[PDB]
RNA sequence: AGUUGCGGCCAUAUCCACGGAAAAGCACCGGAACUCGUCAGAUCUCCGAAGUUAAGCCUGUGCGAGCCUGGGUAGUACUGAGAAGGGAGACCACUCGGGAAUACCGGGUGCUGCAACUU
RNA sequence: UGGAGCACAAGGGCACAAGCCUGCUUGAGACUGUUCCUAUUGCGGGACUGUUUGGGGGAAACCCUGGCCUAGAGAUCCCA
RNA sequence: AUGUUGUAAAGCACUAAUGCGCUGCGUUAAACUUUGAAGAUGUCUUUUAAGUUGUUGCCAGUGGGCAUACUGUGGUAA
């Protein structure tokens, strides 16, 4: 053996490729991802990407080319706010809102939005059909990366949205919170979560009793004006504000060129020379 | 062999013959050299005497 | 620079009633009733003839125990020890124990069914951030201004608790 | 010296110092069609449909596409003629090959011409190459860059 | 001008030491009624927003270790095509062609694509 | 950075794996065609497609017709 | 124009060897390779030079070789 610090360890080493040095990509799993028909020469791909960072939901949809990927439509769920949401990014109910509203802001590109109206919000496991006459519904596979695949995951909740808005993409009645291990399903268990019913219930409970945790845990929700009684509706008020108009408001200002000033520069070639010699000399 | 011009990469740009002298006088002169043996490379030097620069190197070969 | 502080990360304490049997668990319902939490049982990597041991059975119990409720525990076994260590437990990256020797003096009382075991101590530290070297996406290495060192683990010691270095 | 299939590639087929590893992602992204030129080349560490060892280094043309594979045709000698081969490859042996790069750019622009040509009337096909010709004419000058006086040199010896 | 999400080529990008950082981001960070998982809410899963730039990420520095590219070594070693050359042999020479490699010296230290956001 | 393992000889290969632990399973299914070693040529051993009132694993993309790859192989006539 | 290769030589980066000095100096490889020729070998373009074959019928002999220039293997050697 050659130890880490020694010349001989560094002579040999390769080095991994660079998104896996970082601890974004699984290359097995992309491999798989986007593999396709040599055959096929019709079109490429389409994956849905969910990313859920420390703040927001992330969704964008996907194609992959020889010098990088290309995003062909992108929703976040700092859109939300617009539409009367502002209590709480990256919870169950911000996923659904945030892919049912890519849902119908891609069908609205292909002018395929007249067609495939939304589903009723409240319905049950019914990945959607092909009506004859017309195109069929754009196809797209969930990618959700390095998350771990659990039942009752917020990245499963952006999967149901994007049904419903009228996505053709598969999948099967698992991952979801009405799921019996029999095999059966309870589709209003999935119906009290979309909402917040399990949030106004909470807040309901510690508040009655403990006041003190009411205060810490929820600090935000009530400077901003949220009880808890009218949780259910905002929700609803806004699944039906998507349903109408979901196209980006269209602002296009300019360049922020100035911040060039915060960049520090590199030494020369000169003041490296003059800067080893005063070294030496007075050494 | 010094530089490393090869005859495929080169010019000859110029070429003279030095003629003879058409007066004759025998005078000294003196040739330096190297040769080459069955085990080596040499150097010599050589005195005679002679009536051009091209005869004298005649007369050393010829000893 | 409330970020900077240290504090207990995990506790452990383990006994080894060397060959397994019957004297496991009397060992076993010791852990659980000192601590609170079913305890975790060890096998053996190889057969050794010297001390009498096969490849594949129980040797050892222990446990893993963190948050507040470590923190007392760790209060009762060191006033067995007079508040004082020996100076040279400490270890270059933040870390320190201790044997206690007779099972009861911490506590539980004694019925004789039992018997007395020993124990095993050993606390590590760490400051907030810690994570990022644990954590699945992005794993990363932490950085030397964060880090306990030996020294640093040792005047933590004599804030808590009072007390001596000896050597 | 034995006959199995694998006979004789220890230095063959191995990687290449610090270049281990599966194939990369912009291998199953390439396209191929029917007429296309094709090198083989074997990577050691995928183990399905991979080749003979014959076939490592030669180029060949396409005649067929299936959803993993393709099909293509190529010459082999056998003591006084030659025969048609067809092998069967998966994508992650294969690569483009560039060894019609010069002759396509070059019909390319002919056919460019040709079109501005005949908007202006004026045209003709012939373009040939030539090979290099003899030598031109120089024009050496000594105002700078005088000469330099070499010669044979005597021989030092140094141990 | 940059950062973030998803990438292509996979060290000029890695490793070790010190430092810097406006706005956003990315984080670290406060918890356990519900979902999910443990000897352990450390990791994983759910709900949050009091605190902090200390770390991670990004940027500078170093006659830094490695890596990349040049010079020297050198028309040297080896070698394709020839001829009734020398030598007891081992092998050496000549004519027309091609041509390396450590030790040593110099200079460099990621380049790019699609999208969103920041005075 | 693999300096260990991966039934057996040696070589090649491999790190969020082909190694270790763990869950479920019987693709070690029924048929059908093109091609390589490989030729003037049989047997054998591999690779790749199609058709199924067909399976298994997985949320899904996706993979699976024995063993990580190169050895473990038997005509005419007769019988079951 | 664009691909493939791991010998000679050289070298110590891996496997296996080899003397000293207490960082350097010294010696090795058919079943070692960080490097790496001369030479070979694929494809495109006569829209490069120079030159000027396709399909099939009926049939014989032969299946002990030897020498040499350069180049290997076994053998003290022939």
């Amino acid at each position: 053996s050659n130890a880490k610090g020694t010349r001989n360890y560094h002579k040999n080493f390769q080095v991994k490729r660079r998104r896996r040095r970082e601890g974004k990509t699984d290359y097995k799993h992309r491999t798989n991802m986007i593999r396709q028909d040599s055959n096929s020469c019709g079109s490429v791909k389409h994956r849905l990407v969910v990313r859920i960072t420390g703040s927001r939901v992330i969704c964008q949809i996907v194609a992959a080319y020889m010098d990088g990927d290309r995003v062909m439509v992108y929703a976040d769920s700092r859109e939300l706010e617009r539409y009367g949401i502002n209590f709480g990014a990256t919870n169950y109910s911000a996923a659904y809102a945030t892919g049912f509203l890519i849902g119908r802001r891609a069908l609205t590109a292909m002018s395929l939005d007249e067609v495939y109206r939304p589903k009723e919000i409240d319905g049950t496991y019914s990945v959607t059909k092909d009506i004859d006459g017309e195109k069929k519904a754009p196809r797209v596979f969930l990618d959700i990366g390095l998350a771990r695949s659990t039942r009752g995951a917020r990245v499963f909740g952006a999967l149901k949205g994007a049904s419903d808005a009228g996505l053709n993409v598969p999948h099967s009645a698992a991952k979801f919170y009405g799921h019996k291990p029999d095999g059966s399903f309870d589709a209003k268990e999935l119906h009290d979560r979309i909402f917040g019913y399990n949030i106004s219930e909470y807040m309901k409970q510690l508040r009655d009793g403990d006041p003190e945790k009411y205060k810490t845990q929820f600090s935000s929700y009530i400077k901003k004006g949220i009880d808890p009684e009218e949780i259910p509706r905002i929700y609803k008020s806004a699944f039906d504000k998507i349903a109408e108009d979901p196209t980006r408001k269209k602002k296009e200002t300019k360049d922020y060129s100035g911040f060039k000033k915060y960049k520090q520069a590199r030494l020369t070639y000169e003041e490296r020379a003059k800067r080893v010699q005063a070294k030496l000399s007075a050494a | 062999k010094k530089y490393k011009i090869k005859a495929t990469k080169g010019l000859i740009i110029d070429c003279k013959e030095i003629p003879e002298p058409s007066f004759k006088e025998v005078q000294n002169y003196g040739i330096r050299f190297v040769y080459r043996s069955r085990s080596g490379v040499h150097n010599a030097y050589k005195e005679c005497r002679a009536i051009s620069k091209c005869w004298a190197i005649d007369h050393v070969l010829r000893e | 620079n409330p970020m900077r502080e240290i504090s207990i990360k995990k506790l452990s304490i383990h006994i080894c009633a060397r060959e397994s049997g019957a004297k496991l668990d009397r060992a076993a319902k010791v852990l659980e009733q000192l601590t609170g939490q079913k305890p975790v049982t060890s096998k053996a990597r190889m057969t050794i003839r010297n001390f009498g041991i096969r490849r594949n059975e129980k040797i050892a119990v222990h446990v893993n125990v963190s948050g507040k409720k470590a923190y007392e525990l760790l209060n009762t076994a060191l006033r067995v020890k007079e508040y004082e260590l020996k100076e040279s437990c400490f270890s270059n990256n933040g870390c320190f124990g201790f044997g206690i020797e007779e099972h009861i003096d911490l506590g539980l009382k004694y019925d004789p069914n039992i018997g007395i075991f020993g124990m095993d101590f050993f606390v590590i530290l760490a400051r907030p951030g810690d994570r990022v070297s644990k954590r699945k996406r992005c794993k990363s290495r932490v950085g030397n201004k964060q880090r306990v060192y030996a020294e640093d683990a040792k005047k933590w010691f004599v804030e808590n608790f009072e007390g001596v270095l000896v050597e | 010296r034995s006959k199995g299939y694998r006979r004789g590639t220890r230095y063959l087929f191995s990687q290449d110092h610090r270049k281990h590893g599966v194939a990369h992602v912009s291998k199953y992204l390439e396209k191929y069609e029917i007429g296309d030129m094709v090198d083989i080349l074997v990577n050691p560490a995928m183990m399905k449909g991979m080749p003979h060892k014959y076939y490592h280094g030669r180029t060949g043309r396409v005649y067929d596409v299936k959803p993993r594979s393709l099909n293509v045709a190529l010459y082999k000698r056998v003591r006084g003629k030659y025969v048609i081969k067809k092998i069967i490859v998966r994508i992650e042996h294969v690569r483009k090959s560039r060894c019609s790069e010069e002759s396509q750019k070059r019909i390319l622009m002919a056919a460019e011409m040709a079109r501005d040509a005949e908007s202006r009337g004026v045209v003709l096909a012939p373009s040939k190459r030539k090979i290099e010709g003899p030598r031109k004419a120089v024009e050496v000058s000594l105002d700078n860059n005088q000469p330099i006086e070499v010669g044979y040199e005597p021989h030092v010896v140094i141990f």
